[PDB]
């Protein structure tokens, strides 16, 4: 109900655009997508986006095959085997990790407050001064 | 189902606990050496 | 610190070199000494309003300082942009000429009517809060900046105007300490 | 900046104190604040040493008390950012393995273009060796130099930015030659050895295999291999 | 996909032909005319044998066409940038202290 | 001169004074000396606070040299074996000097 | 204490959980958890097995 009622609209047009409204927030904006393009860009440069939270659905890649195929079927054992034999997790690590692209001195701004403090405190010395001395000269 | 950074309160609410518990123990000596010479004024005049 | 004729005359020396130090570090954009786009990254000698380039393809064009940008600023709190506005508007260094100005009045109205001790006095505090004003116009300006560099030689002019402008504004309190002294002499006897 | 602004933040405050102090003469005098006393009050004050004087005013408070809080706000924070760069100096750790190596990514590491450095990283299959394989075959530019002459004036050039893996012979004489400014870190990463080569069925085949046992056992070597990589 | 191309026709035994299609799209079905456009119609209408690709498995695709055991599983994540430095504030000194 | 030592030392725990200088020379004096007070007592805290939180440990032998150097730290080999004829037949300086 | 205190940052994935040793890990006597460790050829997962 948030983002249907907000302006200005919260949709992007293409998933691309949406990174770079991200980029172009400073953390003002958050997309959603599936978890696997957010780590994707995640491992590129200049690596300025980061996947939080965990999924909000499960969803799932598969291989396609026509109906009444004989591809079908050995397919589908070749999956199972690879995903028990650890071979899909290496190929997801090879491509989204392996291949991923992915003290100083204090300055015034950090104690301009107690300046500024310090300053008003003197002007209000002044001008309490100043009463006084009006309020005793009358 | 069935189920920071900043230093706080708790940390030093001893010692604050300490610094009331001595305005008290003050106070209380104070009062006691008030009570104490007012006694001996009476009795002397 | 020592008699009369000498006192008022460095008083008014102090005063105009104070005012002249604070016009030309407002009216001189030099300021800071820094890499930045002058119109590719290229050295620049900033102001408080216009950067402006320096050793570049087109040294000499001189481009308004952008305080407020454009283009997905991104935002902050209102405290930023009060930050961005004071250091935009430059209302503290202004008001500390505005003082100075107004110091240089008194110290001058002082000579008519001179049985009116109260204008040495209104000197030393236009004085001492031109010294004030120009102390926050120099944090602040160095705030908004902190978000290699040097700074020019205007900055250090207005430092040193707040230097004269404080040391003035000694001198100019303790003109009205002995004139109300020469009231006490002079009354007992 | 921020001790400028110092210096002239205690200027003003003295200036203040004094101004509030003695401006008045209806309280003349009544106070040891001139401008003279008045600096040395925000000199001691900053210090956070002992006053011979402090203000009795109402305002001489206010700028006194104002002027504490800015002091003291100012002495933790120096020494809050002094102990912090102390700590953090102190938990710097050089990179002294190749394990280290591995860890980081700030330092840059290649190999030959082509040699057998290069081709032992390839075929590994230790946990360092391929993370350290699949850094440098994925990285732009490529950390691969075709020369090592080339490659460690890289490692000069690169002022610590460039890491060089060669052998460990050639190493120790590079670290002894002028200028002297490269140096090597951490232990061998395989084993190899240099050999005196004959050709088949040769007749100086067994003898040259005795001899250089006997050198080896005798000391001979290891004193050869110090004088022309340490004594020269 | 290239790589578990690679191992799917090893496993099996057989070669094939890479191509990419020519439509761009995954795969949907027109609301007027009822007809299939992307890698789906490619292989509903037998312009192709198999596709290796991130095609997701849903309702409207397993009607049409078989899809084997999911080789990636994901879901809807949140995209945010980095948390980056924040400036300090002008009253940071209190912070090693809560209010 | 006893209260000027006194004054000092004083200064430097931080601990106040009894008097404080009035001349112009005086004042300088102390002020100089409360600066560079300052300076080394929050130089000892941090490095003390920056000791107690890093917490590193070296070995006094470092090289083969360094073993031969000390005395401190006794070493030896095995009876008779490969090792200790080693040491024994040694022509280099260091290795000699261990022997 | 308050430096070491925030330094102190507690376990989040299984590539912290490997390289930590302070904190024992073990998964069940047989089922698909055991192969799983022993045919994985990642090296996070290797070094755990």
């Amino acid at each position: 109900t948030y983002m249907r009622s907000a302006e200005p609209s919260v949709f992007v047009r293409t998933t691309a655009e949406g990174v770079a409204r991200v980029r172009k927030s400073k953390g003002k904006y958050a997309y959603l997508l599936e978890s696997t393009m957010n780590e994707y860009i995640e491992q590129r440069k200049p690596c300025d986006t980061m996947k939080v939270g965990g999924n909000l659905d499960s969803k799932g890649y598969d291989i396609a095959t026509p109906k009444g195929s004989s591809l079908g079927t050995p397919v589908n054992l070749a999956v199972l085997k690879l995903s028990e034999q650890g071979v899909l997790d290496k190929l997801k690590n090879k491509w989204w990790y392996d291949k991923g692209e992915c003290t100083s001195a204090l300055s015034l701004s950090n104690v301009a407050g107690v300046f500024y403090i310090l300053v008003g405190g003197l002007g209000l010395a002044m001008l309490v001064a100043l009463i006084e001395f009006c309020y005793k000269s009358r | 189902g069935e189920c920071t950074s900043a230093l706080s309160l708790s940390n030093v609410a001893g010692v604050f606990y300490i610094l009331v518990g001595g305005l008290g123990l003050a106070m209380l000596v104070a009062l006691i050496e008030f009570c104490y010479k007012s006694r001996a004024e009476a009795k002397r005049m | 610190l020592f008699d009369r004729g000498v006192q008022m005359l460095l008083t008014t020396v102090g005063a105009f070199a104070a005012f002249s130090l604070m016009t030309i570090a407002v009216g001189t954009d030099y300021w800071l000494y820094s890499r930045g786009v002058c119109k590719e990254e290229v050295m620049t000698h900033s102001g408080l309003w216009r950067t402006c380039c320096l050793e570049g393809n087109f040294k000499g064009l001189c481009k308004q300082i952008d305080h407020f940008p454009e283009d997905a600023d991104y935002e902050a709190d209102t405290a930023e942009y009060f930050l961005r506005a004071v250091r935009a508007s430059s209302i503290f260094p202004i008001l500390s000429v505005i003082l100075l100005f107004m110091g240089g009045l008194c110290i001058a109205a002082s000579e008519f009517y001179k049985t009116r001790h109260n204008i040495i006095l209104s000197a030393g505090i236009f004085f001492v809060s031109a010294g004030l004003s120009n102390i926050i116009g120099i944090i602040v300006y160095i705030s908004a900046n902190a978000g290699s560099y040097s700074y020019g030689w205007s900055f250090y002019f207005g430092a040193l105007s707040f230097i004269i402008a404080e040391m003035v504004g000694v001198l100019a309190v303790h003109m009205f300490i002995d004139r109300h002294k020469q009231l006490r002499a002079t009354a007992r006897a | 900046e921020i001790w400028m602004c110092i210096v002239f933040a205690y200027i003003g405050v003295s200036v203040v104190l004094f101004l509030v102090s003695r401006f008045s003469p209806y309280e003349w005098s009544t106070n040891e604040f001139g401008i003279f006393n008045s600096l040395w009050f925000s000199l001691g004050a900053f210090m956070q040493q002992g006053c011979d004087i402090s203000p009795r005013s109402l305002s001489g408070r206010i700028v006194g008390g104002v002027w504490w809080f800015f002091t003291l706000i100012i002495i933790s924070s120096y020494t809050a950012n002094l102990a912090a760069f102390l700590t953090v100096e102190r938990m710097v750790s050089p990179i002294e393995s190749a394990e280290d190596l591995s860890k980081q990514t700030e330092i840059a590491y290649g190999t030959l273009d082509s040699g057998s450095t290069k081709e032992f990283f390839r075929r590994s299959k230790i946990a360092v060796f391929d993370k350290m394989w699949t850094y440098m075959r994925s990285a732009e530019p490529s950390v691969f130099v075709r020369t090592t002459a080339e490659g460690v004036a890289r490692v000069r050039k690169s002022k610590g930015k460039y890491a060089y893996l060669l052998e460990s012979t050639m190493n120790e004489y590079i670290e002894q030659r002028k200028p002297c400014d490269t140096m090597k870190v951490g232990g061998n990463l395989d084993s190899k050895g240099y050999d005196i080569a004959t050709p088949k069925g040769s007749s100086l085949g067994t003898p040259v295999n005795l001899a250089v046992l006997k050198l080896s056992e005798q000391g001979v070597l290891d004193k050869l291999k110090n004088k022309w990589w340490y004594d020269k | 996909c290239v790589d578990l191309a690679a191992e799917i026709a090893k496993h099996c035994g057989f070669k094939y032909k890479l191509t990419i299609v020519g439509d761009g799209k995954y795969g949907a079905r027109d609301a007027d005319t009822k007809i299939w456009n992307g890698m789906v119609g490619e292989l509903v209408y037998g312009k192709a044998d198999i596709a290796i690709a991130p095609l997701t498995i849903t309702l409207v695709r397993e009607e049409v066409i078989d899809f084997s055991k999911p080789f990636m599983s994901l879901g809807i994540s949140i995209m945010i940038k980095k948390p980056q430095k924040s400036k300090p504030g002008v009253f940071s000194f209190l912070d090693p202290l809560a209010y």
